[PDB]
């Protein structure tokens, strides 16, 4: 909706585009990416500015602003 | 009909694939080495899945990132990370991520992980998040130990040979090479090691019963109630004299250790040797309601031919022996006279020895999932006229050769190891022929 | 033994806000014994004791934790093992630092996961009766778990 811009780097290197909302929450995120490149909410792993970005959280709560670079890591396997 | 190659010839066949494919692709050749062993080496897959879209869904299932490449954008003591020790930077190397560390430390971890349970392919940098995989060079070159350069070598290519029809390792514990042939066709091979194996199943070379058959025997043996009893051929006891035996050569044929008692007997059966081979007489032959009785006969079944061939097995190791104790009955008889063509007559006796009592165990395989026949007691006949050479030529290696002069062992051991494979060879020669009558299963 | 002695060191310095009482056996550095706190219910009444059992081949082996005080928790066998996938095989990384696995140890015990437990039947019990839950393990910490540190 125009309220926030952000930048999502994929496994394979290629950057994609998104759009949210300062008041998403984290879990929205990681169900667009599934609909986006197809990888389920679970195979994922958000990291920005070092730590790690788990669900349950909102955007608001980590100083993420407009125009700002997102990592997708994978997920620590077999656990 | 046979072609033996190297752990890295088989490497650089595979590399040189990985090549092609990776330029249509440009994926680090890390990368490349998962996404076709995850498509079993099939490189039109790969590409028709790159060709198509959906490729953040494959590195994901596959468990693998691209690294940022380094394109873009030296003696002072930094600490490391893993050890927290001060060495110079000429110490540090790390891979595409930045991750620095001790070239002692990465030593430690490669070869950790390669040796302990075992990481195929898949080793990543070991910095915490860091996925990124570790290239084949960076092992290379970081390993001195070539056991484990080898053994990585192995587990690296390992994919790329089980995926491919004509390949196929050696059983061999640390030999790491490949057997190539034209075409599968269940015949055995040599592995430049003294290594016979059968190429279609993989196990050792089971002339008499086919494949799938022995795959279902050591399964039922190694599941339940069958890896507890095979040590049981360790000590017996004398059927006359009743004095505690221990069997320490691979020949059956046992006499007592006392001179009261000079009692010949056998060691399977427990009975007089002498009538072995008689008309009347079988120590190999079986030939014997409610369903609890059923299936009590039926294991004793098993455990009359499971007897026989953990017995075979023990006697097959205890006749390797003699290889180390024929070079010790080639030098002076050599020494004496006719150099170097009557040594090698008696290495070609003691090679048909350990090839009778190969064939020998996996004849009673063969024989325990056969329906009582027309054609099965004419088998039985061949293996008691078989299992009867054998331990006649494994009895003459193991004592009657010291006590005899050179003038005799010439003519005394070539007529027995050629009158015992003339056995095999009607036996083989007749469930061949049965084979493709198909006169006898279950 | 070289890389120990700075990361102990490191906990003593900085502080763990989730962890007090780091006492250890000196001289063997094998095994170390601390007390967690826990920030939310129903675990957030008592405290738990663990032990890590660090192998000889640290760091290039990952350790062992085991919770020497009996708790009510789904991916916690009853003798006290854990299953943390950050100290598995096949993930272990040498860099990890001790005190980067405790706070990995934290977020088992605030926020559990059901879909790969120790004990399927508490894992049944959190997802389909959380309430029952909430109060059982609310009970078993108030009996077992001992009390909280001051401060
Ligand atoms: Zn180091
Ligand atoms: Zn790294
Ligand atoms: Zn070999
Ligand atoms: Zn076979
Ligand atoms: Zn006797
Ligand atoms: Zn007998």
């Amino acid at each position: 909706g125009s309220h926030m811009q952000i930048f999502v780097r994929t496994l394979t290197g290629r950057t994609i585009t998104l759009e949210v909302e300062s008041s998403d929450t984290i879990d929205n995120v990681r169900a667009r990416i599934q609909d986006r490149e197809g990888i389920p909410p679970d195979q994922q792993r958000l990291i920005f500015a070092g730590r790690q970005l788990e669900d349950g959280r909102t955007l608001a709560d980590y100083n993420i602003q407009r125009e700002s670079t997102l990592h997708l890591v994978l997920r620590l396997r077999g656990g | 009909r046979y072609e033996v190659l190297t752990a890295e010839q088989i490497l650089q066949h595979m590399v040189e694939c990985i090549r092609e494919v990776n330029e249509v692709i440009q994926n680090p050749a890390t990368i490349t080495r998962i996404l076709l062993s995850h498509f079993n080496w099939d490189k039109e897959k790969l590409m028709e899945r790159y060709f198509d879209g959906n490729l953040e869904k494959l590195f994901a299932e596959c468990h693998v990132i691209n690294p940022s490449k380094k394109s873009r954008t030296s003696a002072q003591d930094m600490p490391c990370q893993i050890c927290y020790l001060n060495y110079p930077n000429s110490y540090f190397t790390g891979l595409e991520c930045g991750h620095k560390f001790c070239m002692q430390c990465w030593s430690e971890y490669l070869t950790t992980k390669i040796m302990e349970e075992g990481m195929g392919q898949t080793i990543s940098c070991p910095a915490h998040g860091c996925d990124i995989l570790v290239d084949d060079n960076t092992v290379m070159r970081l390993i001195t130990d070539s056991k484990v350069k080898l053994k990585y070598q192995h587990l690296i290519t390992n994919s790329f040979v089980e995926c491919n029809r004509l390949l196929k390792w050696c059983p061999a514990p640390d030999c790491h090479h490949v057997v190539k042939v034209q075409y599968p066709d269940a015949k055995p091979v040599r592995c430049k090691c003294g290594r016979q194996f059968c190429f279609n199943c993989g196990e050792n070379w089971h002339d008499p019963v086919k494949c799938k058959w022995l795959k279902k025997w050591i399964k039922k043996c190694d599941d339940d109630s069958e890896t507890s009893n095979w040590i049981a051929a360790n000590t017996k006891e004398c059927p006359k004299c009743h004095v505690t035996i221990e069997k320490d050569g691979g020949c059956n044929h046992m006499v007592c250790r006392n001179q009261n008692c000079k009692a010949e007997f056998c060691w399977v059966c427990l009975g007089p040797w002498e009538p072995h081979g008689s008309a009347w007489y079988n120590c190999n032959r079986y030939n014997e309601r409610d369903a609890q009785e059923r299936s009590r006969a039926a294991l004793q079944r098993y455990l009359f031919y499971c007897n026989r061939y953990m017995n075979h097995m023990q006697s097959l190791r205890f006749e390797h022996k003699l290889y180390a104790q024929v070079k010790q009955k080639m030098e002076e008889m050599q020494q004496h006279n006719m150099s170097w063509i009557e040594v090698q007559f008696l290495k070609k006796a003691v090679d048909v020895l350990c090839q009778c009592r190969a064939t020998l165990m996996y004849t009673y395989v063969f024989a325990f999932y056969l329906k009582k026949n027309n054609q099965s007691i004419i088998f039985e006949n061949n293996q008691a006229d078989l299992e009867n050479a054998t331990e006649v030529l494994s009895g003459y290696l193991e004592r009657d050769i010291s006590q005899d002069s050179l003038q005799d062992i010439k003519q005394k051991v070539q007529d027995k190891y050629r009158y015992c494979e003339s056995r095999r060879r009607v036996l083989l020669q007749h469930v061949h022929e049965g084979y493709e009558k198909d006169l006898w299963e279950y | 033994s070289r890389r120990l002695m700075k990361e102990l060191e490191e906990i003593r310095k900085s502080g763990m806000k989730n962890f007090r009482n780091i006492q250890v056996d000196e001289a063997n550095l094998l095994t170390w014994q601390g007390l967690i706190v826990p920030d939310n219910p129903p675990y957030d009444k008592g405290a738990f004791r663990i032990e890590i059992n660090f192998p000889a081949e640290y760091p290039f082996k990952p350790p062992k934790i085991t919770f020497k005080t009996k708790i009510y928790h789904p991916n916690i066998d009853e003798k006290g093992q854990v299953k943390l996938p950050v100290i598995s095989a096949e993930n272990w990384k040498p860099a990890t630092k001790t005190d980067q696995v405790i706070q990995s140890l934290i977020a088992l015990v605030n926020d559990p996961q059901p879909e790969h437990p120790l004990r399927a039947d508490l894992a049944e019990e959190y997802s389909k009766d959380r309430k029952k839950f909430c109060k059982n393990a609310e009970e078993f910490t108030k009996k077992y778990g001992e009390k909280r540190p001051v401060d």
